[PDB]
């Protein structure tokens, strides 16, 4: 079968092949939730194929694990649903029973490591259990900052930069183009609330102002829209249309945005800059709504593209199946081909990290490995210590368990003759700087940079007066005669001229006349 | 004593229980390197008192012929040590197979049977959610004597959770009722930067908007001082006389230590249960100078016989013959002098009620005739859960009722710190049960004249007045007068329009004249 490959040591693989934001978490008639009826997602199957390709390479390459077969067992975890049972299935002692003990130092679990879930909530839920056994867990796409507390999650490591760096990239991009007045949309779930709070803090500290924050309804493309949801979407898009802000930052699952963008199309809306968060920045499905060309320009945050060799051709016990996955991926294969492996590198590096850590744990030379029983805590102990080059990049684990990889800002392109996600800038998390911004193309008449700002910059001799709550909004008022704006000291008030000098209106100088 | 040995006894049906019997030492916050549970040697009295309350409740349920006639009810208590790592091990142990020490990973459970019927849940909210995922996946009843966290109301994610204490929303709606009934439509809100306070601020902000209460300022204070200085500075800048402080005890102590450092200005503080009842904050000197402190506390009956019960059992627990009848260390060394301070603790009732509710729910599920239950195969947890959603049960008197939300209908008393000497006397000045009854003449304010202190804003103005918004949600206006020599051309607009050189008008005028 596709989801299982025997070996001497086994890796547990968790990916979300099917998803539904309103899925049932509890048992149905005392049978474990079955995900086949939820919507299939192409990119999750792509990442699962990435794991399988990585293990194929490791089994072929005798230089890394000579004579040791590396196997895997993969289970579908469907957003929240089916969180619990796969963990017990990984931990059980080969007859699906897990004994309760006061000590697990000598307990041989069925898998030695878990390539963990893609969702923050699933990651935390699984880590709660795997923390007891100290079974090493590596997650490739869960960005929430909560995961940095290793007293809280000792067993957990990541191969993608934390949410802080995503927010930093967005903020520095907005600063570079000197935007000042932005809209924020969130999807009424914990991902949206997390990232919205973090963005609020950073933006407030950096002098940009969030003009507007709003929550989307949790609509679904297969489901018919109710009148109330329609009214809500109408309200949201009307609010945006009548407002002056045109930078729109969207934190949402891709499933939620289909109806939102359709409604935006109904409203004849145009002219925005859509800052797409990682959760949808590279979705093939949304990209194929070719009418989006008229809604402005789309810039997304993602992890740096690294071209994996050979993986392009490779892409050509309940809840271990997917029927529609291959039929779905077959259609998008061309678009996927053009899009350089991005998150695929996170999965690839996770598997290679476990491979190297196991290779070191066995003390293995590149001739033979002295096979022995491996207990997960020792493999975690060795995983913390690896440092090696992988495909012209390099991975080693920080004190917080993260790995440093370049972030990338990408513009959506619709020509279909070349890469649909063009690189336009790159953010280095070690330097905490956005770097090497290239030629973005704009919807504007002559590619002059668009902007949205609360108030235009005042003329010389005009002091500020705050308009309201936001520091970013100010009226301009000329200084009165006999007073001047000492711009080197203050911006909000005009100072009086010396007792022997005077000034005109809207003047910074003083002169010796009555 | 021989008292740890009493934390278990047999029965035809078994109740599991989680309490903070022990705690970690500060040096005991060890970084684990082998997978074994932290050994929480350090004792804590509150947990033991709650466990004794559970023992008393089960003893009564066995004694009464009116409930579960012909069956013996047993219990099995475990320490949580207030951490997920420790709490999760007995959580797994509870759901192990009947008559065995193993947990099973089957894909269907139609005739599976765990060793416990239901679990008396943990006290703190973090443990409540962590164990709620697990227990609600299996559809096992969980009944918590604490965990006011509002997030637990969600039946999409916590189907089987119940509690015998009101959730945060009841207290916050009572606070909104207080503000509305006293007429304080202009306030500031502060919370502790933990999930408790950070969720409370969201709930209260939405409620305040719904009832027309305007929030001048929002902020969070850290738990263990730049942000504290910033928060109090902004509060003073906001020109507000009423401040809500929905903060954990340590955060409140930090903020009021800063206030002790300098009492910048006095204000009416709306407290929360935790601060309102915790000694280390109540002991701070001269707090009458802060302004009056108000807050709502829920009222339930005492366990009148409980102190005599504890006296009796701590006397009995050392008889050399009775000892013939170590999950908690140091439990066996305790003496009544270290326990006495907590014998009157209000939360014991919530433990007692919980047990009774479960017992009642079982009695209904078995359909027991009062003279004896009918013969049946063992009741499974998911059978009991179906009956428990619509359950009315007496607790000594005062019959309570669960509903679909899993909460109980319970009423609140408005407590005022009437300061006398260095001691605040807790004075009742009203009740809330969904509507607020206030005995206003009894409260004496901090302001010398003992008239009601004023914290309000306008939302209406003669049309000749400006409309510049203020407040965190722009829910207030300034009403500044339109200038003489100008006319108010636009209703509800900001500006006014000026008149000719020979053209004159009053202030607030809509017209000008020759
Ligand atoms: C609660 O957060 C969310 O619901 C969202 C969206 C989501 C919903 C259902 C299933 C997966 C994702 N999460 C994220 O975007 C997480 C960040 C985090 O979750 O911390 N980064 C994933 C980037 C690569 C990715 C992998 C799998 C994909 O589909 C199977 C997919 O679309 C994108």
């Amino acid at each position: 079968s596709d989801f299982y490959l025997p070996g001497d040591y086994l890796l547990g693989g968790l990916f979300s092949l099917h998803a539904n934001m309103k899925g049932i978490v509890h048992l149905n008639f005392l049978q474990v939730p079955m995900c086949k009826e939820y919507e299939v997602k192409v990119i999750g199957y792509n990442l699962m194929q990435a794991m399988r390709f990585a293990v194929e390479e490791i089994n072929n390459d005798s230089s890394l694990l000579p004579g040791v077969l590396l196997g895997y067992e993969i289970v579908d975890v469907c957003y929240i649903s089916n969180n619990v049972q796969p963990v017990l299935y990984f931990l059980a002692h080969e007859d699906n029973l897990l004994p309760i003990q006061e000590d697990y130092s000598n307990y041989s679990s069925r898998v030695v490591a878990v390539i963990g879930p893609d969702n923050s909530e699933s990651v935390m839920t699984v880590a709660n259990f795997l923390s007891l056994f100290l079974l090493p867990q590596i997650t490739y796409s869960a960005i929430s900052d909560e995961l940095r507390d290793k007293v809280r999650f000792p067993a957990l490591l990541r191969t993608t930069p934390s949410a802080d760096h995503h927010i930093e990239a967005m903020v520095q991009l907005m600063l570079h183009f000197r935007w000042n007045w932005i809209i924020v949309l969130v999807s009424n779930d914990t991902y949206g609330r997390d990232n919205g709070q973090l963005l609020g803090e950073r933006v407030a500290r950096r002098g940009i102002c969030i003009a507007f924050q709003e929550t989307l309804p949790t609509l679904q493309p297969n489901q018919n829209m109710t009148s109330e949801e329609r009214q809500r979407l109408v309200t949201i898009v009307d609010k945006l249309q009548q407002s002056t802000a045109r930078v729109v930052v969207v934190f949402s699952p891709d499933l939620t945005l289909y109806h939102f963008f359709n409604e935006v199309l109904r409203q004849n809306f145009t002219g925005a800059v859509w800052i797409a968060s990682e959760s949808w920045a590279i979705d093939p499905v949304l990209h194929n709504l070719t009418e989006l060309r008229h809604l402005g320009t789309f810039l997304g945050i993602t992890i740096q593209s690294v071209p994996i060799p050979g993986f392009s051709e490779f892409r050509e016990t309940c809840n271990q199946e997917c029927d529609n996955c291959l039929n779905a991926t077959l259609s998008f294969n061309t678009i996927l081909r053009l899009s350089g492996e991005r998150v695929v590198y996170s999965v690839y590096s996770a598997v290679y990290a476990v491979a190297h850590a196991l290779h070191s744990l066995l003390g293995c030379d590149k001739s033979t490995c002295t096979k022995r029983v491996v207990y997960p805590w020792q493999l975690l102990e060795e995983i913390w210590k690896v440092n090696f080059t992988l495909l012209d990049h390099q991975i080693f684990f920080d004190p917080q368990g993260d790995v440093a990889l370049h972030l990338e800002i990408v513009q959506w392109q619709w020509d279909r003759s070349q890469n649909p996600f063009q690189s336009v800038a790159s953010y280095y998390p070690l330097q905490r700087q956005l770097k090497n911004i290239q030629d973005i193309s704009w919807h504007t008449i002559n590619n002059t940079i668009p902007m949205s700002m609360c108030s235009k910059r005042c003329q010389s001799g005009q002091k500020k007066k705050p308009v309201g709550i936001h520091v970013c909004c100010f009226e301009c008022i000329d200084c009165l005669p006999g007073t001047f704006l000492n711009h080197t000291e203050d911006e909000y008030e005009c100072q009086a001229c010396p007792n022997n000098e005077w000034s005109y209106q809207s003047e910074t100088s003083c002169f010796k006349r009555q | 004593l021989c008292l740890s040995q009493q934390l278990r006894m047999k029965g035809d049906y078994v109740l599991g229980g989680l309490f903070p019997l022990g705690e970690a030492e500060e040096a005991g916050l060890r970084s684990r390197t082998r997978p074994s549970s932290p050994v929480c040697t350090r004792f804590s009295s509150n947990g033991l008192l709650w466990a004794l309350a559970m023992k008393m409740a089960v003893e009564e349920i066995n004694n009464k012929s009116d409930l579960l006639p012909g069956l013996r009810l047993g219990y099995d208590l475990f320490d949580t040590c207030s951490e997920p790592v420790v709490a999760m091990k007995p959580s797994l142990m509870f759901l192990a197979k009947a008559g065995s020490r193993d947990i099973a990973a089957y894909c269907n459970y139609t005739q599976y049977q765990p060793r416990v019927l239901a679990v008396i849940g943990p006290h703190s909210s973090e443990l409540a959610m962590v164990t709620g995922k697990f227990f609600s996946f299996f559809l096992m009843p969980q009944v918590s004597y604490g965990a006011s966290m509002e997030l637990l109301s969600a039946r999409e994610t916590f189907p089987s959770f119940f509690r015998t204490v009101p959730s945060d929303r009841v207290q916050l709606t009572a606070a909104a009722e207080l503000l509305q009934e006293f007429g304080w439509n202009w306030v500031a809100a502060l919370g502790s930067d933990d999930e408790y306070g950070r969720q409370g601020l969201s709930i209260f902000s939405a409620l305040a908007a719904a009832r027309g209460i305007c929030i001048a300022h929002e902020g969070l204070v850290p738990l263990p001082l730049g942000k504290v200085q910033d928060v109090l500075h902004q509060v003073n800048q906001s020109s507000v006389q009423v401040v809500l402080l929905f903060a954990s005890v340590h955060a409140a102590h930090a903020l009021f230590n800063y206030s002790i450092s300098s009492r910048l200005s006095p204000k009416v503080w709306v407290a929360s249960e935790a601060w309102l009842t915790s000694d280390l904050v109540m002991g701070l000197p001269g707090m009458a100078q802060m302004g009056t402190v108000l807050g709502f506390l829920q009222r339930g009956a005492q366990l009148h016989e409980f102190p005599q019960y504890v006296k009796t059992h701590l006397a009995l627990a050392t008889d050399p013959a009775f000892c013939s009848a170590q999950r908690c260390p140091q439990c066996d060394c305790i003496t009544l002098q270290n326990v006495s301070a907590g014998l009157n603790h209000h939360q014991t009732f919530s433990v007692y009620a919980a047990v009774y509710s479960v017992a009642q729910a079982l009695h209904n599920t078995l359909q027991c005739n009062a003279s004896g239950c009918p013969a049946q195969d063992p009741v499974k947890p998911w059978q009991l859960l179906e009956n428990m959603y619509n359950l009315t049960f007496h607790v000594g008197g005062l019959p309570l009722r669960f509903d679909s939300s899993g909460n109980v209908d319970m009423e609140y008393d408005l407590k005022l710190w009437v300061w006398q000497g260095s001691v605040p006397r807790l004075h009742d000045v009203g009740r809330f049960n969904g509507s607020l009854r206030t005995e206003r003449l009894k409260i004496r304010w901090h302001t010398s004249d003992n008239q009601k202190p004023v914290s309000r804003c306008s939302r209406q103005c003669q049309e000749g007045q400006v409309r510049r918004v203020k407040g965190f949600h722009s829910c207030c206006y300034d009403c500044v007068d339109c200038e003489a020599g100008s006319y108010r051309q636009n209703p509800d607009d900001i500006a006014c329009t000026f008149c000719g050189q020979d053209e004159w008008s009053p202030e607030r005028s809509t017209r000008c004249f020759r």
